[PDB]
């Protein structure tokens, strides 16, 4: 230092970077904390970054408003119990872990309406309702048979579900053995010249993906149950999953 | 302690060796096998640096410096003192590294997410081993990797690069710089973008992806949308890491004279190379 | 192989989506242009609309003349043969005026006024632009971030080519417009200032650059991991947190101890990118008006 400017301008850097980086750190603690015990309750070490002030989100469309830091709710049951006299070991599922939706199969609690478009109109249709939209290149899926990672066949695909204001492909709609259907997220099945191929699931597993209540539309907490459901299914259908 | 929503997440499973043995927390951290070996790795390769530091004669990080064998040694092995240290940490190095990479696999089974983060993680660890490892042995030498210090490794950059003149030279390169220039435009962009709609003029409601678009296409003309922008970071990012690792493979084995030297393959083609006139007749 | 979602597998399209209304002037925006199923395959296939207001058109305009000036005079340099022009092309450099027209106008076309001309449209181009980008985002009630952002990028540039110059006293500090010749003149920058290996603004400003790198290859790679969840519509994911969100937050809990959200990732991401330019705006400027020589200033100051 520090009676020359650049020696002024450096150590003042390093006094903002600091700064900037608590505030960074305040503002990702604005979800998920306080920390908490295994069982719940507080926990003792909430580490030296405090809580920020609250700030408050106004949704569009009449949706109302998220205020965050508030207080933390999973707002469902949680199938699992521990497997230790003592913290840090996991929790094994109580139940099915696919059913009960838990570890990688675990779904969120988000709202049960749609997620809206800027004009208000739901974002996800299915293509048939969705005016105008049409595959414009890659093989289309629909009418393909649907394989499981039991190499058995779970059913046919019977339309694509759309993202509107992104036009893109969301979901398979996928007709099962008794004729209902199951919404399949497209990151999770691969489209072939002759079939869809989902690794994730074996055949008898797809009667119990999370369906939907209305056939048109579908709401934020039935995705998440969708989504954590297929995905729970790399690790628990590995024993029907044959090497591939 | 845990995040409100994360014990639900906390269940057995997704190891690649041991079983349940290793499968479990401290604090935060998951461990597993992969877990042991990087504490494995790591500690070791900090105890050989600190018992470096003593055979150098300081403490100070500002001055601790871990030099590779001298070029004379070749790619056997030396003393301690005079590179064996060195190449015994480059190992340790590699093995935190991989090991690292590893238990980020471990820990996307468990949590039942796609593998692209420790896919990313291993071009990173690629630059390294081409600067330490596959680039020595092609020129013939550990002494070409460069040595392990604060700052002398910045002078390892500037004379390598003086080796071959004004390194700016090397096509190479120039894509790479390219992709980290272009990567951090696209970074201040996805920021300022999704910041933007969370965060609207005062008393307004949030924007919606519709607005990013919208944005986008009235500045530019073009929006190439949120799943894009990811994947976009995602290339741009990795790219400039490759072509890193690239004009660095070729730089000392397939060109070793002045970079600026090059450009004139393309200056001497025949159907211009001796018309007069320009810079170069 | 499970599929990895870099590239789509089927592209649907609509109508074209003419976009958000809110405020904006719509008599300023063309209609779309076409669509690019080759695009489509990585991102949006719709090209277009744009909006050009008046502010635009100055931009563009002035970014061409700014285009216009610096290649007539590479093809001056060149002969006017279009096979020296191809041949040459790199080499070919537009130079500011020598260190005895200091801060004037003073000097000849052929020697110092083209650039100056060519500086002169640059400067236009770029803050109208900028001007752009926090007019579009008040048309649309959105926050200013981008034109906060871009702000640090126009940092860098202005120090390097009209405030370190003025201070300076000459414009021959200024960078010349070429491709080789611009490379040759920050080669020397750093030589002739004690290298700038030993600016700590110049280390910061790489900590940061390769940060960014590490940053968004964490971040995108994160993103994609989750887009089975629907990771990317991060909007609502702010809004509503879902099962994306957590296990995106676990990953980095459980490797490195502590994580982000939704929202913070991108403050994060927006100050990394921006600390590039400003903390390089910083040393640049320091360079040649206060240290003379970064090694003589680190052997006195750490
Ligand atoms: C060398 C020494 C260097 C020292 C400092 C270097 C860098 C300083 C830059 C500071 C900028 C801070 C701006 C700000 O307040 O952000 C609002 C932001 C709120 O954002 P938001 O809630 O999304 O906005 C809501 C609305 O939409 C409302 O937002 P909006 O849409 O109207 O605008 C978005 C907002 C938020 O946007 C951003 O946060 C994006 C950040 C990009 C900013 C880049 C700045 C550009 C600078 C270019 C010129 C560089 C010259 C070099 C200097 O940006 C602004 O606040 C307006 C900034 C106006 C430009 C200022 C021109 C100055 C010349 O809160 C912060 O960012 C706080 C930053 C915390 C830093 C703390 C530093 C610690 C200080 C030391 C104490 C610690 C002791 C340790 C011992
Ligand atoms: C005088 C110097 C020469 C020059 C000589 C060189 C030389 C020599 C090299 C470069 C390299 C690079 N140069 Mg050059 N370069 C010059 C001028 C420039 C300029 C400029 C504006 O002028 C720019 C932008 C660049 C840009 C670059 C990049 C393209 C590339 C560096 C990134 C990289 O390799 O990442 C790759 C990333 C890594 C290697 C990071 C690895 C991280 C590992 C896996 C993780 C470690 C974990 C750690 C130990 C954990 C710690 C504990 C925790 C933090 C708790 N150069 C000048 C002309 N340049 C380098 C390159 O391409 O290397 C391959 C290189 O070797
Ligand atoms: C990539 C091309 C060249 C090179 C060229 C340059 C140039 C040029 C510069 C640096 C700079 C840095 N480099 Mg280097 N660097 C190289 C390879 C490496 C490797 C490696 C294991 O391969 C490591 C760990 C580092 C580490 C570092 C940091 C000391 C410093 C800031 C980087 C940063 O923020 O990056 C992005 C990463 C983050 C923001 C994440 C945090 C990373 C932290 C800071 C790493 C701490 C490293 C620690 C001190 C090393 C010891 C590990 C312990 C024993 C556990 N470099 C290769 C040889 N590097 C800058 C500097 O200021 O040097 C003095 C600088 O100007
Ligand atoms: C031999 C060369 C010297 C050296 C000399 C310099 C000089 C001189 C400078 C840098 C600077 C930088 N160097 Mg160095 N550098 C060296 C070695 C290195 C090494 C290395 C591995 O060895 C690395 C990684 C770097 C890396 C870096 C960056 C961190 C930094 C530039 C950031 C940036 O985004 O700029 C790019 C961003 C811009 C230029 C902003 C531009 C914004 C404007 C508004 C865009 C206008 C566009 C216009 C309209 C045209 C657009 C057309 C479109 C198609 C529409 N240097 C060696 C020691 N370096 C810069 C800095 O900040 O230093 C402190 C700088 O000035
Ligand atoms: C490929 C694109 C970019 C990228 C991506 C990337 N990096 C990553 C990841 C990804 C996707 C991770 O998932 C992983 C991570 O956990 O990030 C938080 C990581 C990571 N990138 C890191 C650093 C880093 N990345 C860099 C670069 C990049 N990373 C690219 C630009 C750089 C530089 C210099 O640019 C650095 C310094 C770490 C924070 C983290 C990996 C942590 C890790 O491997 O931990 C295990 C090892 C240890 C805890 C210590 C090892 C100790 C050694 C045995 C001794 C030290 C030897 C070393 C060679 C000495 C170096 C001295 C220096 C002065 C030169
Ligand atoms: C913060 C650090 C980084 C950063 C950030 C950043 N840059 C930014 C922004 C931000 C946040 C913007 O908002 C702004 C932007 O618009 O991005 C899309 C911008 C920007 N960064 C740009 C470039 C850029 N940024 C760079 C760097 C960086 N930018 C840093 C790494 C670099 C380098 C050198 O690394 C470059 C080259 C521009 C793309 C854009 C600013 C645009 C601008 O100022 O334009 C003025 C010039 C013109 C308008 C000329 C237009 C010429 C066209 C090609 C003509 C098209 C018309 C057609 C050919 C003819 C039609 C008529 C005919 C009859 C002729
Ligand atoms: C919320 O979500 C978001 C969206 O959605 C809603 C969005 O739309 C967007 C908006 C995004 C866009 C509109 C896309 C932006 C595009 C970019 C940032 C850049 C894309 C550019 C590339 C993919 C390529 C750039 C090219 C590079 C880096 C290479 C260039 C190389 C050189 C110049 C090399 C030098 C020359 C030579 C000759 C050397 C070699 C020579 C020989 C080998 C011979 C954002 C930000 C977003 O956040
Ligand atoms: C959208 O979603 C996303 C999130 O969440 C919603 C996220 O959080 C993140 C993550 C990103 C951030 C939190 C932003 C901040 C990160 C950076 C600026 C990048 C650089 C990070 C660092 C420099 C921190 C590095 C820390 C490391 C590597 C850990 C150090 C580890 C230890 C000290 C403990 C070692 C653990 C071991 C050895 C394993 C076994 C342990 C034993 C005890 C045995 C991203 C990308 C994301 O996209
Ligand atoms: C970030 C800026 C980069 C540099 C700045 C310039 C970028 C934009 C360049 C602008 C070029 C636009 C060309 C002229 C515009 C034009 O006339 O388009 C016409 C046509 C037809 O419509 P009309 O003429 O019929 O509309 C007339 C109005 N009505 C119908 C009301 C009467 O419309 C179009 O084609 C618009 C399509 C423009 C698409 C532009 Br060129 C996109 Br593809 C450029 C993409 C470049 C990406 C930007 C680089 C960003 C880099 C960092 C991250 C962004
Ligand atoms: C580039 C440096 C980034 C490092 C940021 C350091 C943040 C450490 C956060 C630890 C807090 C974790 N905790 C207890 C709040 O959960
Ligand atoms: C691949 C990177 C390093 C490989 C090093 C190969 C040689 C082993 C190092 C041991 C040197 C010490 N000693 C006494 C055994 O020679």
């Amino acid at each position: 230092g520090n009676f020359d400017l650049a020696s002024l301008a450096i150590y003042s850097f390093w006094i903002f970077l600091a700064g900037l980086i608590y505030y960074l750190q305040t503002e990702n603690m604005r979800e998920g904390y306080p920390l908490e015990n295994e069982d719940g309750t507080p926990a003792a070490n909430q580490g030296p970054f405090p809580l920020p002030k609250p700030k408050t989100f106004i949704l569009p469309h009449g949706r109302g408003t998220l205020t965050v830091p508030g207080p933390e709710s999973e707002d469902r049951p949680i199938a699992l119990a521990r497997t230790a006299v003592s913290e840090g070991f996991p929790h094994a599922p109580t139940g099915d872990p696919m059913k009960d939706g838990v570890g990688p199969a675990s779904w969120v609690a988000r709202r049960d309406l749609p997620e809206l478009d800027g004009h208000g109109h739901n974002k996800i249709k299915p293509m048939k309702a969705a005016a105008g939209f049409h595959v414009s290149a890659g093989k289309n899926p629909i009418g393909l048979p649907v394989r499981g990672c039991d190499l058995e066949i779970a059913g046919k695909v019977v339309d694509i579900w759309v993202d509107i204001p992104e036009q893109m492909a969301r979901f398979l709609e996928v007709e099962l053995k008794d004729g209902s259907t199951r919404l399949l997220p497209m990151q999770m099945v691969k489209v072939q010249s002759n079939r869809v191929h989902v690794n994730a699931l074996s055949s008898d597993l797809f009667a119990g993906i999370p369906t939907i209540k209305s056939p048109t539309e579908v709401t934020l907490l039935e995705e998440d149950k969708i989504c954590g459901y297929v995905a729970g299914g790399l690790m628990y259908a590995a024993p029907k999953r044959k090497s591939v | 302690a845990l995040l409100s929503f994360e014990r639900k997440y906390r269940v057995p499973g997704g190891t690649l060796v041991g079983g349940n043995l290793f499968d479990f927390w401290v604090g935060p951290f998951y461990v597993g096998f992969f877990g042991v070996a990087t504490f494995f790795f790591a500690a070791l390769g900090i105890i050989l640096i600190a018992w470096s530091a003593v055979l150098q004669g300081t403490w100070n990080p500002q001055l601790i410096s871990v030099y590779p064998p001298a070029l004379e040694y070749g790619l056997g092995g030396a003393p301690l003192a005079k590179g064996g240290l060195w190449q015994i940490i480059t190992i340790c190095a590699t093995g935190a590294f991989v090991s690292w990479a590893l238990r980020e696999v471990e820990i996307c089974r468990k949590l039942g997410i796609g593998y692209h983060i420790p896919f990313a993680f291993a071009f990173a660890i690629l630059a390294y081993l081409t600067l330490v490892l596959f680039r020595p042995v092609m020129m013939g030498a550990w002494g070409y990797a460069f040595p392990y210090g604060i700052w002398t490794h910045l002078d390892w950059v500037s004379n390598t690069g003086y080796t071959y003149g004004n390194f700016h030279y090397n096509p190479a390169h120039m894509i790479a710089i390219s992709f980290f220039f272009t990567n951090a435009l696209a970074l201040a962009l996805h920021g300022a973008l999704v910041l933007s709609a969370a965060n609207p003029e005062k008393g307004k409601e949030m924007r919606t992806p519709d607005h990013e678009d919208t944005f986008f296409r009235d500045l530019v003309g073009y929006s190439i949308g949120t799943l894009g922008i990811h994947r976009l970071g995602l290339l741009l990012s990795l790219s400039a890491v490759f072509f890193s690792a690239l004009c660095m493979i070729i730089t000392g084995t397939i060109w070793f004279d002045q970079w600026v030297d090059w450009w004139q393959w393309w200056v001497k083609l025949p159907w211009w190379a001796n018309i007069p006139g320009g810079i170069n007749g | 192989a499970e599929y990895q979602n870099i590239f789509s597998q089927v592209q649907v399209r609509g109508p074209a989506d003419l976009g958000m209304t809110e405020d904006v002037n719509l008599a300023n925006r063309s209609g779309v242009g076409p669509f690019s199923t080759l695009l489509g395959w990585f991102g949006n296939a719709q090209l277009g609309p744009i909006y050009l207001g008046s502010l635009g058109v100055l931009s563009l305009f002035s970014g061409l003349m700014w285009f216009f000036t610096i290649g007539i005079w590479f093809w001056y340099q060149a002969g006017w043969n279009p096979a020296v022009f191809l041949r040459d092309l790199f080499f070919f450099s537009l130079e500011p005026p020598a260190p005895e027209y200091g801060l004037s106008f003073a000097a000849p076309l052929k020697e110092g006024g083209l650039w100056l001309i060519a500086s002169f449209f640059m400067f236009v181009a770029v803050w109208s632009w900028w001007g752009r980008t926090y007019l579009r985002a008040q048309a649309l009630g959105m926050g200013k971030h981008t034109a906060w952002a871009f702000l640090s990028a126009i940092w860098l540039w202005m120090v390097l080519g009209f405030i370190r110059p003025i201070l300076m006293g000459s414009w021959s500090e200024a960078v010349p417009y070429g491709i080789f010749s611009h490379l040759d003149w920050t080669n020397n920058f750093s030589l002739v200032h004690g290298n700038l290996f030993y600016n700590p603004f110049h280390g910061l400003s790489i900590a940061f650059l390769y940060g960014s790198a590490l940053l968004f290859a964490m971040h995108g790679a994160t993103i994609l991991a989750v887009s089975r969840f629907g990771g990317e519509r991060e909007l609502e994911q702010i809004a509503d947190r879902g099962t994306a969100a957590e296990r995106a937050a676990l990953f980095w809990r459980w490797t490195m101890g502590f994580n982000a959200t939704m929202e913070g990732i991108h403050r994060w991401a927006i100050w990394m990118a921006v600390l590039v330019t400003l903390t390089g705006g910083i040393g640049i400027l320091l360079s040649g008006t206060v240290v003379d020589n970064w090694y003589v200033w680190g052997q006195n100051h750490g």
